[PDB]
């Protein structure tokens, strides 16, 4: 898969790469994109500032910065690895075709 | 977190290829809207006394439908049988007088435009954290009425909020021939409330709705757009491990205060509108949104804020703005009455409740943690959502018809832009309704999944 | 970009001086078929309306309808700086901050490039609600101007009586009175001296002389003036142009 | 700013307003709408200007008339006040008229 290559294109370019940029590029599901970013952080580590978002029971989706991870280590049911930054010009308009885990219930006529 | 995410980052990812169709929950709009007020046929030559005439008339009728019950001809106070004499000016003796009329508060810190025109300080910003003195007791409460105004004094007025514009039946005694000792009050008769057909739905889960308010996007952007993007992804079914739990969010409601700029020269506002249009175009292909204007949104300042205009959004949204396509985007007025498959919902930007809090909560006893829920409960005890409609929170000078007065109690009542989150079910004569206080998304990232099945306002905080 | 090259600066100078006194700030609408500008005086009883079709000009490069906030005193000052052998051209860019006026002499000589600042008078563009006038008379303009002058010398309220096919002006002042009774005239030798009344409706109207004294100033452009009168509709004085008009709309005082 | 509004008299009556284009005053507004096809790119700014003018005017109108009611002491009665020495006198009617005109101008979109 071109993940390792198409991520680096967003790394020669200083602009950060979202975890949704993987869905925009390779047209893969969110869970696979998260696995890709995780393995890239595991064994494919230039130098970059990392930010993770840990879910909770109260759905307290918080951006874990400064790597504290003190509050409720056990109450965290999931934690994705968020965008890679060395914020971002937000909503680089995507057509969202075939990039939807959940499609809309309507027609757009 | 390097090992905290280790065990977490091994997923099944088996339901990825297919597109998970969301739920279908619309709202009935073809009927009417009491708050729709086109700019054409908008007469401004009238005066604000027609609103009070209509209020007094209809509220006096509704309360007289129930004043005879507790204040009949045989009701005694051990001093003398209670008297029915209206025209509040004619309190001539110590007999217990009960009468109906519009409450009017007279504080000393209420913004008086005439003083500003005198001092030539009009147009300047205002701190006006509160109106009540609360340290000198200079504020008064007069039972204003057609040909009459009598001050009220005593201890009963220290419990009830007693906000101006409300029309309730006051029974008391004449104290100093100009004052009035409020002994008790009576509220209007209970309104009808449509049933709640919860279990009849063919689908087992009638779905939820997402409530988020106080976006107030601005060029300063202290991570205000980061929370917005996280919320977009969360509603997009990515941040959650969906087991058909985030696929039951359906509609999404944004109630007022979407943009923000310190009014300069309409440039930062354009960037905020561009960011909002980007968010809408990026979230609409999956979710269906309907936006309520606010007092800071690019819409009217009077309370019945007409809906947004298409000229505020980019071209992709304009494509979505095709006719006969309101199921995707709606752009309702500020106070709107949805019907999410039988769940009659009433939502307001929250300016009315904040203005009411200006009438009780003082600046530099009643604090504001749950007393705001009590203020909404009072607003529902009365039958108008804007008691201070003409006088304090400026509105259109309606004539012969007021949309702020209620005609039926809604199953849900949402108040946006509140400093805190809280929900409460209140029952007034069998018809019990849910009242939710959705906070500002900018300060605290809390959004509210309001369930339509059984009205459980769950919270989802984003930090 | 507007580029209206005239044929002679005296034409535009007279066009402006015809109504530079009654009104003072106008909006010239350089559209795709010439120039049109209407305005109302402060007394709100006189409405000037000028239309110069593209035929009167020599060149017209205006491709987008532009507006020029002309102040008539400054523009008259600029036009007084023109010769009688120059082809004045008005140039304006896309978004006009100023207007360029070039009185380039036909023979190779000193070109006169003036840059006049523009304003935004933010006024409304008006138009008369037309109606079949009771009498559309034509009369040599010099005679009408002389009549208005010598009558206004007496009083400050001139009256017109269009009855039984004889145009009549009367003025009753303090020092006396003056009554001019001109018959409907027609001749083949002098076409300017032509007066053909209309017996559609008898008209007895009185106008303020303080406005006719300004009407008669645009008497040099048109050799003859067309006065349309109606007992209810406001009177019109049309000074015809080569491809337009400089018509005034006046209402009888009441 | 030449007002020429609500001055119906000897000549200011039975006169038209051709409703030229906005921000360019182009008389070639045969095509309906508050803007001509030439300067249609500014359709998002002129609406903002008109709407904010209407906002200021309606706020001022409400403040002035509600203030008049507070001064008159009466709320359910009509305030027919002849006091011409009040700073708000001569101003409430002006703001009413101006807000009427600006709202009628906003109703063209
Ligand atoms: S204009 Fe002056 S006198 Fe009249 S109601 Fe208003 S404040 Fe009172
Ligand atoms: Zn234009």
């Amino acid at each position: 898969k071109a993940s390792y290559f198409i991520n680096e294109k967003l790394f020669t370019e200083v602009k950060p790469v979202l975890f949704t940029d993987l869905i925009h590029h390779l047209k893969i599901g969110p869970s696979m994109a998260k696995k890709l970013m995780f393995d890239y952080y595991k064994q494919t580590t230039a130098k970059y500032n990392c930010v993770v978002i840990c879910c909770y029971k109260d759905q307290t989706i918080k951006i874990i910065h400064d790597l504290s991870n003190i509050p409720q280590q056990d109450s965290i049911i999931d934690c994705f690895i968020y965008a890679f930054n060395p914020f971002i010009p937000y909503y680089d308009i995507i057509d969202q075709k075939d990039c939807l885990t959940i499609k809309n219930s309507y027609e757009l006529k | 977190t390097k090992f905290n995410e280790d065990r977490s980052l091994q997923d099944e990812n088996l339901s990825q290829p297919r597109t998970r169709v969301r739920i279908v929950d619309d709202n009935l709009y073809n009927k009417s809207n009491p708050f729709q007020l086109c700019y054409k046929k908008r007469d401004y030559g009238s005066q604000y006394y027609h609103i009070y005439q209509y209020r007094l008339k209809t509220f006096r009728e509704r309360v007289l439908k129930e004043c005879d019950k507790r204040w009949d001809a045989g009701f005694t106070l051990n001093g003398q049988l209670v008297l029915k004499k209206d025209k509040v000016l004619d309190i001539q003796g110590n007999q217990p007088c009960w009468c109906v009329g519009s409450i009017y508060c007279e504080m000393k810190y209420k913004p008086n435009v005439l003083d500003e025109v005198i001092n030539d300080t009009y147009g300047a910003p205002d701190l006006t954290k509160s109106y009540t003195d609360k340290e000198g007791g200079s504020d008064e409460i007069m039972l204003e009425d057609e040909s009459g105004r009598v001050l009220l004094v005593g201890d009963f007025i220290r419990s009830t909020p007693f906000i101006t514009g409300v029309v309730v039946g006051i029974l008391g005694m004449e104290a100093e021939a100009g004052t009035f000792q409020v002994l008790d009050i009576c509220y209007p008769t209970p309104l009808p409330q449509n049933p709640f057909p919860a279990p009849i739905a063919t689908c087992p889960t009638r779905g939820k709705i997402a409530l988020v308010s106080g976006l107030n996007l601005n060029n300063t952007s202290p991570d205000r757009l980061l929370r917005l993007e996280i919320l977009r992804e969360f509603l997009m079914g990515r941040i959650n491990n969906k087991i058909d739990d985030i696929s039951l969010i359906g509609r999404l409601l944004i109630c007022g205060n979407s943009v923000d700029f310190d009014i300069v020269n309409k440039d930062e506002l354009m960037i905020s509108l561009t960011e909002f249009s980007k968010f809408l175009h990026n979230i609409l292909p999956s979710i269906s949104v309907d936006i309520m204007p606010g007092t800071n949104d690019p819409s009217d300042k009077s309370l019945p804020q007409q809906p947004f205009h298409k000229s505020l959004f980019d071209k992709s949204l304009e494509s979505y703005f095709n006719g006969s396509n309101k199921e995707i985007l709606n752009l309702v007025t500020n106070p709107y009455e949805f019907s999410y498959n039988g769940v009659d919902v009433l939502a307001v930007s929250g300016k009315n409740i904040n203005d009411i809090c200006k009438y009780v909560i003082p600046s530099n006893f009643k604090d504001d943690i749950e007393h705001r829920l009590d203020l909404m409960e009072c607003t529902m005890k009365w039958q108008n959502i804007a008691p201070t409609a003409p006088d304090t929170l400026w509105c259109y000078p309606y004539t012969d018809k007021d949309p702020f007065v209620l005609d039926k109690w809604p199953h849900v009542y949402i108040v946006a832009n509140q400093p805190y989150f809280g929900t409460r079910v209140v029952e007034i004569g069998g018809k019990n309704i849910k009242i939710i206080s959705v906070p500002e998304f900018s300060s605290t990232g809390m959004i509210i999944l309001l369930d339509l099945e059984t009205l459980e306002a769950e919270t989802v905080k984003i930090d | 970009m507007l580029e209206a090259k005239f044929e002679e600066a005296s034409l535009f100078k007279r066009i402006i001086d015809g109504f530079k006194d009654c009104v003072q700030l106008v909006n010239f609408q350089c559209k795709e078929d010439g120039i049109i500008a209407q305005a109302v005086d402060d007394s709100r009883v006189l409405l000037v309306s000028l239309e110069i079709g593209v035929e009167a000009f020599q060149e017209y490069r205006c491709d987008h309808p532009v507006t020029l906030g002309m102040d008539l005193t400054s523009l008259s000052k600029i036009l007084r700086c023109g010769n009688n052998t120059d082809t004045l051209t008005l140039i304006a860019d896309n978004t006009p901050d100023s207007i360029i006026l070039l009185f380039e002499d036909t023979k190779k000589d000193r070109i006169a490039e003036y840059s006049l600042k523009l304003m935004d008078i933010d006024a409304d563009f008006l138009k008369i609600e037309e109606l079949q006038y009771d009498s559309t008379l034509s009369l040599p303009s010099s005679e009408f101007s002389k009549i208005v002058r010598d009558l206004s010398q007496l009083s400050d309220s001139i009256n017109i009586m269009i009855t039984k096919e004889t145009i009549k002006f009367v003025a009753d002042g303090d020092i006396g009175s003056g009554s001019v009774i001109i018959k409907p005239f027609v001749d083949m030798e002098h076409p300017e001296t032509s007066i053909k009344l209309e017996m559609d409706q008898p008209v007895d109207l009185t106008f303020g002389a303080k406005y006719l004294l300004d009407i008669i100033k645009g008497s040099s452009l048109s050799d003859r003036v067309g006065i349309r009168l109606s007992s209810e509709a406001p009177a019109l004085f049309q000074f015809d142009l080569k491809s337009g008009f400089l018509q005034f709309f006046l209402a009888p005082k009441f | 700013k030449i007002n020429t509004g609500s001055q119906k008299g000897g000549l200011m009556s039975f006169i038209k307003k051709v409703e030229a284009c906005k921000s360019c005053k182009g008389p070639l507004r045969k095509g309906e709408g508050p803007l001509c096809s030439n300067c249609l790119a500014r359709s998002g700014e002129l609406y903002i200007k008109a709407l904010y003018d209407v906002r200021d005017l309606e706020e001022k109108y409400s403040r002035l008339w509600t203030q008049c009611q507070r001064c008159a002491g009466n709320l359910h009665s009509e305030v027919l006040c002849s006091n011409k020495n009040c700073d708000i006198f001569y101003m409430r009617v002006k703001v009413k008229k101006e807000l009427q005109e600006k709202v009628e101008q906003l109703s063209k979109w």
